[PDB]
RNA sequence: GAGGCAGUUUCUGGUACUC
RNA sequence: GAGUGCCAGAAGCUGCCUC
């Protein structure tokens, strides 16, 4: 119910998620995701999306959403 | 002073309520120089739309959309 | 109609001059109460640090101490 | 008072595509 | 001259969290 970018950033304090930035006429960001259980990827058609995108693919490979 | 966008209201109404929120930009149309946006949003069940010639505005009128839609629920 | 920061200025002296930037906080320094934030800047080879009680303080006289440096060079 | 995340308004610089 | 996208930067305001 929170953003989600947030709920991961909330959801980790149980034990801080790390991400870093990788490399057409409609040219694309993709941005990582490192929580040390598993990493994730996200796209987006500017680097804010981007970052929302690879956290709801986190918090899917964790089970909430 | 300063009013609350609609896109704010949104995101804070459905913090209030655990509701899932997610814009989205639906597609494209036109040349580059007269571009027209549509974002569709959905907050848990409900729906809105909007359009506009830049990506700000459509999200504010699908913002404004959902907002007539969640004007209808019980307060706290 | 906005001025501009002496942050925002050291960005486009910078990019016009084709040198690199990176502002980077050094540390927090003192008591958890009396904590000072130092950021310390590089534009090429010149250099300029700034301290405050906060981190945006603290940026903002980096980049004054640059710019004063960068007030002694050529024009061309 | 300080930090973080998000949202947003205004403004600045740069750039790409198009008229 | 204009439109839109994208990158960077600044100021303001809102929400949530931590101290």
């Amino acid at each position: 119910g929170i953003n989600p970018i947030s709920r991961l950033a909330q959801i980790q304090q149980a034990k801080e998620p790390e991400y870093t930035l990788l490399t057409p006429r409609r040219r694309e960001f993709v941005m990582q995701v490192k929580v040390g259980n598993h990493t994730a990827e996200g796209t987006g058609t500017n680097k804010k999306v981007a970052k929302r995108n690879a956290a709801e693919n986190m918090l899917e490979i964790l089970g909430f959403k | 002073h300063m009013n609350k966008s609609e896109i704010s209201q949104v995101f804070e109404i459905a913090l209030k309520r655990n509701l899932p929120v997610n814009f989205e930009v639906a597609r494209e149309s036109g040349p580059p120089h007269m571009k027209n946006f549509v974002t569709k949003v959905s907050v848990g069940e409900f729906v809105g739309e909007g359009e506009g010639k830049s990506k700000k505005i459509s999200k504010k009128n699908a913002a404004i959309a959902v907002l007539e839609e969640l004007k209808k629920l019980p307060p706290l």
